[PDB]
């Protein structure tokens, strides 16, 4: 199965994205199977 | 993490205060230098 | 003028700024460091003027000292960002190598994003910047290598169209480009199978323009993945399919 | 030092409070034991260096010239030992300085003899393996700075030979395991093919580690930052990552 | 605990050096004041 083509985003869109996340960032201050055996013995 | 931040704050505060006191002592020393130089010139002018 | 400016350092270390560039309708966003050169000039003037008897105000000297405290990290951040910008420009110069720097650019962008949330007052600045610098340098070095050898591959490709019709010359030329592809694989460039199968189609096309050809072995994608139990047929091993790529 | 600082804080507080009673602010202190502290620091720094050199010589120079150098170093220690190191007086300080100078010149003579022997290395050695073994045996002796600087032109030769050998390893690993004679001879010797591939990858890994250790021995410690060792370290790291075998075991078990 | 005792050590050093600089600045201030008043005395005595 040929691997998916990974690729980094553009510098322009990446910087716009980082600005958007900076804006959206608020300004901060600076087991059961083991139990099943146990259940059976209790019933008997 | 919080204590690391506080340690960094205290460290930088220590360096800032050290720099400020160094500047204050330097300017006081220069004040003494110019005052004593003027005293020497005036004492010569007395004679 | 210095008191009017009232310069200082605080807040996040990275800033996103607009710059209009001729020829492009869109305004170019750029990542600058939060350390203006005017602060460096202020510090230089303060330290140069002191010994001439020029009594500078104490507040300006204090601010110069505050700037000089963080100057060692600021200069490294500035040069790392400039190196990243020049690496991006070098990648943009040649569009045939963009897919080969996907992982490197992605991790550098991840570090840049991690640093955007960082501030000067934080105690993570000291290691991170060094890490960032190292990463950027590696990226540059990788791109530098990724340029030179790729040009050689292109040269070899353009040497195959005019290559003499003899099995020894074809065999040594395909061996050279195969060694180049192996070197690409060694330095861990992402999406090597995509680029190398594109090169396989391109060289198959050239051979179509050109038994001797059909006996030439193919350019293997990843010759180092050994022990994974997979087989390749004769069609994938040689250019037996070149008979199917005639233009005439 | 710590207790004096704690007392000095209190005394400064008292002077600030009882300013009228204490007229001046002279705070100079010149403890008598600081001269002994400096002497003890100098003696400790001398003795640790001498023990390092003596242990290295006892290991790697274990020829009558070896015994000659050994008794030269021991005589240097003896001659320094005659001078009373605890005497912090001016005559004692002058005697200590003279003893240090005498020890330094004698050790430099021994260093010159060692470099002459490291020229006799090529005066005797013929093939690269023998001088590889010579650096392996004499490996600690190159920790010294003068000894390390003495050997400059041979390090490039052996680094290029190791680059040739790791290139040969790369070429061998380019040939796939089923295509190699290793798979055939492993099947002939009853070793199953998956375990045969695992063994092949492990042997290549072992040889890579051995050549990395050879580079460390030739260049000495701190070889990862050397001008030639950076590329070798990077290639070794990438090639070792490519040699990871866990995928084969996972696939076979699945 | 290492961070806490490092912070306390930094605080102690900060206080000690602050006291040292306070003493230095106070003596320098007294010195310049004395030299200023004596200079004025000699100036008015000269004429």
């Amino acid at each position: 199965v040929h691997d998916k083509e990974l690729a980094a985003e553009d510098e322009q869109v990446f910087l716009m994205k980082q600005q958007s996340l900076l804006a959206k960032q608020p300004a901060t201050p600076t087991e059961g199977v083991l139990a099943s055996f146990f259940n059976s013995l209790l019933s008997k | 993490e919080h204590l690391e931040q506080e340690k960094h704050e205290l460290r930088r505060r220590f360096e800032n205060r050290e720099g400020e006191w160094e500047g204050r002592v330097s300017e006081l020393e220069t004040d003494v230098k110019q005052l004593q130089d003027e005293l020497e010139r005036q004492q010569l002018h007395l004679r | 003028k210095v008191q009017q400016r009232n310069l200082g350092v605080s807040g996040r270390i990275f800033t996103i700024e607009s710059t209009r560039v001729r020829g492009r309708t869109g305004n170019v966003l750029k990542l600058k460091v939060n350390f203006l050169p005017e602060i460096i000039t202020l510090s230089k003037e303060v330290r140069n003027l002191k010994w001439l008897g020029f009594r500078v105000p104490l507040a300006i000297v204090n601010k110069a000292h505050q700037a000089n405290q963080l100057y060692p990290f600021a200069i490294s951040l500035i040069e790392s960002v400039r190196t990243y910008e020049r690496t991006c420009e070098k990648v943009e110069e040649r569009n045939t190598i963009s897919l080969l720097v996907a992982g490197l650019k992605k991790e550098v962008q991840a570090l840049i994003a991690e640093g955007i949330a960082l501030v000067w007052e934080s105690y993570k600045l000291d290691p991170y910047v060094q890490r960032l610098a190292e990463t950027v340098f590696n990226f540059q070095e990788k791109v530098d290598d990724l340029l030179i050898i790729e040009e050689k591959i292109d040269l070899e490709v353009r040497s195959l169209e005019t290559c003499m019709y003899d099995h020894k010359t074809f065999s040594e030329i395909l061996n050279r480009v195969q060694k180049a592809v192996d070197d690409l694989n060694l330095h861990s460039y992402s999406n090597l199978p995509i680029w190398v199968n594109k090169l396989d189609m391109e060289i198959e096309r050239i051979l179509g323009v050109r038994m001797v050809v059909l006996s030439l072995p193919r350019i293997q994608s990843q010759r180092y993945q050994v022990g994974v139990h997979y087989e390749l047929t004769e069609e994938e091993k040689f250019y037996r399919n070149a008979l199917t790529r005639m233009p005439d | 030092d710590d207790e004096y600082e704690k007392l000095q804080v209190l005394l400064r507080d008292i002077v600030k409070r009882k300013r009228e009673e204490n007229l001046k602010m002279v705070w100079r202190i010149n403890p008598a034991h600081r001269k002994l502290q400096a002497r003890l620091d100098q003696m400790r720094k001398f003795r640790r260096q001498h023990e390092q050199l003596r242990a290295v010589i006892v290991r790697v120079l274990r020829d009558a010239a070896d015994a000659n150098a050994i008794e030269e170093v021991n005589l240097a220690y003896e001659n320094v030992k005659e001078v009373d190191g605890l005497d912090v007086s001016k005559e004692g300080t002058e005697a200590w300085e003279a003893a240090m100078k005498r020890y330094d010149e004698r050790i430099d003579r021994v260093e010159t003899r060692i470099t002459a022997r490291l020229r006799d290395q090529l005066g005797t050695a013929k093939n690269a393996n023998e001088m590889f073994r010579i650096f392996s045996r004499f490996n600690a002796l190159f920790v010294r700075p003068h000894i390390r600087g003495a050997i400059r032109e041979y390090q490039t030769q052996l680094i290029q030979r190791v680059k040739d050998d790791i290139e040969s390893l790369h070429d061998k690993f380019k040939v796939q395991y089923p295509q190699s004679q290793a798979c055939k001879m492993s099947h002939v010797r009853d070793l199953p093919p998956v375990s045969g591939s695992i063994i092949w990858a492990k042997q290549i890994d072992r040889q890579l580690t051995a050549y990395m250790k050879r580079v460390e021995d030739v260049l000495g410690k701190g070889w990862e930052n050397h001008v030639e060792g950076q590329k070798l370290k990077q290639d070794g790291d990438s090639f070792r990552m490519k040699l990871n075998t866990q995928e084969i075991f996972d696939d076979w078990a699945r």
